[PDB]
């Protein structure tokens, strides 16, 4: 799934 | 900029990275790697104001840190830690491409068993184990075991997912729709032979796996991806940025 880069 | 027009404008900046990785193995029966190797590429799709230079860092310097055997990147790039800047195109992009054999993880260890019996049973036992994190889901699971051509049949027994001898393709196909990181599954087959010629012996083709992770087996981790618009008002704080990871096998082959 996609996650936040910070 | 040939690749990328002056007006642009979006009023949410935004953009998203995917790390795509093929994972290619070659095992032994014993467990020796006898090769190994992953080609990856990482794809940028993003809307983004204006002109905006990007920074793109990952773990490269060869906690975390990956060697990259080679890399070709999109004319945007330039060249000369020392990490990837470029004026991206508009859209969705290919921004590199790369190939890794190095410390790579090998999502699944493969273990099979044969034993005969007599001239008219084979017993098999293969047990798949998967080498990630708990808290990831491998899927598309599918391991794939070779039937000799004078098989009469097949009995299998699965407790996870669903197995099916196909005689045509000569093979029992496993499949499992999810299994997470740091268990065990397996599968008992009894290959039911018919009479054959006595001379020429059964040479084992590899039990061979397919199966899509979230992570890439290289070890590569993106660390950031800065934007920079001198001109316009936002920055790089002012972007939502997101990134995948899908790892997926290529040639991934143990030989039983």
């Amino acid at each position: 799934f996609y996650r936040a880069l910070m | 900029i040939g690749w990328r027009r002056e007006g642009i404008k979006y009023r949410r900046n935004e953009l998203f990275l995917d790390v795509l990785e093929s994972v290619n193995l070659l095992m032994s029966p014993q467990g020796q790697v006898l090769s190994a190797h992953v080609s990856g590429r990482v794809v940028m799709k993003s809307y983004l104001s204006g002109m905006p230079e990007c920074k793109f860092g990952m773990n490269d310097k060869i906690k975390q840190s990956i060697a990259i055997d080679d890399c070709t990147f999109h004319q945007c790039v330039r060249l000369s830690e020392r990490s990837i800047s470029f004026i991206p195109p508009d859209g969705e992009f290919e921004l590199m491409r790369y190939r890794t054999t190095k410390d790579i993880i090998l999502p699944f260890r493969v273990i099979p068993l044969v034993r005969e019996v007599g001239r008219t049973k084979l017993e098999v036992k293969v047990v798949i184990k998967s080498n990630f994190k708990p808290s990831l889901l491998a899927q598309k699971i599918e391991v794939r075991i070779p039937t000799p051509l004078n098989t009469s049949g097949v009995q299998v027994i699965c407790m996870k997912g669903k197995a099916k001898y196909k005689a045509s393709e000569n093979a029992i196909v496993w499949k499992i729709k999810r299994m997470a990181g740091m268990k065990e599954s397996q599968i008992s087959a009894e290959i039911e032979l018919l009479p054959t010629n006595d001379k020429k012996k059964w040479a084992r083709p590899p039990i061979s796996m397919n199966f899509e992770v979230p992570f890439a087996p290289s070890g590569l981790k993106v660390r950031y991806l800065k934007v920079f618009e001198p001109k316009l008002n936002y920055s790089d704080h002012d972007v939502i940025k997101w990134v995948r990871y899908i790892g997926r096998s290529g040639i991934y082959e143990t030989r039983c």
